[PDB]
Formats: C-alpha cells, sequence, structure tokens
C-alpha cells in the first residue's frame, strides 16, 4: 500500500446507497488513449457487512450493464481487496475521505498501478471538493494529463438479468 | 471442448455414450488450431474503468 490511510472511523452503512462517478485520476493509459467513450458510471453501495455489495452500472454501447462486486473487508475499517478475481490481481480500494451524504474519494491500487476516483451523491460536485480531489490527485504524483472526467448523464441503474456480470 | 464428446463410441440399443473409441487428445504432432468464435468474454477492471 502506498502512504495512505482510510477516513477516520469509516461507516459502510452511511456510505452505503447510491454514488456517481465524477473523475478519475489513473496512470492506466485505457482512459488516456480513447478515454473519450467513457459512459457515466454510477456505483450502488451496500453494506455486506464487513464487505460491501458494489454494482457498477454502465451503457456498455448503450447496453445497461452491472457489475456486482465485493469490495472484501481486508481488515482495516475503510479498506478493501476485491477478492483478487483473476489475473486483474487483487485491487486495494481504500475510502480516503468522504463526507457521506455528498461525496467521496476511493483510492485503488494494484501492483505498479494508483488510481483515485472521484464519486458524488449528486451533481455537479462542490468546487471545494473538486479542487481537493485535485489535491489529492497531486498527493498521488498524478498530472493533469491524468484526470478524465465522466459525462453527467446516462446513468444506467437496472442492467437486466443478463447483462449483470456478476463477478463477485 | 467438447471434442471429447464426439470420441465417445455409441450403445444403439440404449443410445447412451460409451467409452472413447477415437482418442480426444492426441495430436499426432500437427499443430492445428480452431477459432473459438465465442472466444469474446466481458472483463471489468475497477482501476481503469
Amino acid at each position: 500500500i502506498s502512504t495512505i490511510q482510510p477516513k477516520a472511523n469509516f461507516d459502510a452503512q452511511q456510505f452505503a446507497g447510491t454514488w456517481l462517478l465524477v473523475a478519475v485520476g489513473s496512470a492506466c493509459r485505457f482512459l488516456q488513449e480513447q478515454g473519450h467513450r467513457a459512459e457515466a458510471t454510477t456505483l450502488h453501495v451496500a453494506p455486506q457487512g464487513t464487505a460491501m455489495a458494489v454494482s457498477t452500472f454502465r451503457k456498455l454501447d448503450g447496453i445497461c450493464w452491472q457489475v456486482r462486486q465485493l469490495y472484501g473487508d481486508t481488515g482495516v475499517l475503510g479498506r478493501f481487496l476485491l477478492q483478487a478475481r483473476d489475473a486483474r490481481g487483487a485491487v486495494h480500494v481504500v475510502v480516503a475521505e468522504t463526507d457521506y451524504q455528498s461525496f467521496a474519494v476511493l483510492y485503488l491500487e494494484r501492483a505498479g498501478q494508483l488510481s483515485v476516483k472521484l464519486y458524488a451523491r449528486s451533481l455537479p460536485v462542490s468546487d471545494s471538493v473538486l479542487s481537493g480531489f485535485e489535491q489529492r490527485v497531486q498527493e498521488a504524483h498524478l498530472t493533469e494529463d491524468q484526470i478524465f472526467y465522466f459525462p453527467k448523464y446516462g446513468f444506467c441503474e437496472a442492467a437486466d438479468q443478463f447483462h449483470v456480470l456478476d463477478e463477485v | 471442448p467438447g471434442s471429447q464428446k464426439a470420441a465417445l463410441g455409441y450403445n444403439i440399443l440404449t443410445q447412451e455414450d460409451a467409452q472413447s473409441v477415437y482418442d480426444a487428445s492426441y495430436y499426432g504432432g500437427q499443430c492445428e488450431t480452431v477459432y473459438n468464435g465465442e472466444w469474446r468474454e466481458l472483463r471489468y477492471d475497477s482501476t481503469c474503468e
């Protein structure tokens, strides 16, 4: 893990409910090269007790796709592992900063890879939160070229029976 | 996948599949490949989104 720590006394309960992905600062060139065509990503969250049920939804080519992932508890309040589903590896996710009624900042780290996400309960996000997240990006040593903003419309709750990836 | 299933013998009286008649696994030094048209398996990377 990088020099990062969770939200103090993180509460899975209040963090529960829908979150909208605002922006992702990442070294992953996938957002760099063809960072356009990244759909408005919504993230329904529910306390799986210690774990969190985390259903990402997207419009993959306009197909509404739910991807249900367990953010499994690592054993530290506000840090999660996501099973290590496959050669995707373990993904160390930390809720670094949030107020549960408007915004949260999540850190996601993989071997040689760090990524930070800004989520908001509603859109637009406050400018103070925006610039705070941009500071978090500087503290992650990422550049402005490595911040990618996700469109504000076309959120797609309710993937059907079949467009549900259910990675677990 | 399923190539072993075509190699089975067949009991016409029972219509049960029987033990492997053909070798489902021997390649005889052939390097022949079959395009898996349904290879295209959806993945999600939470880090890259």
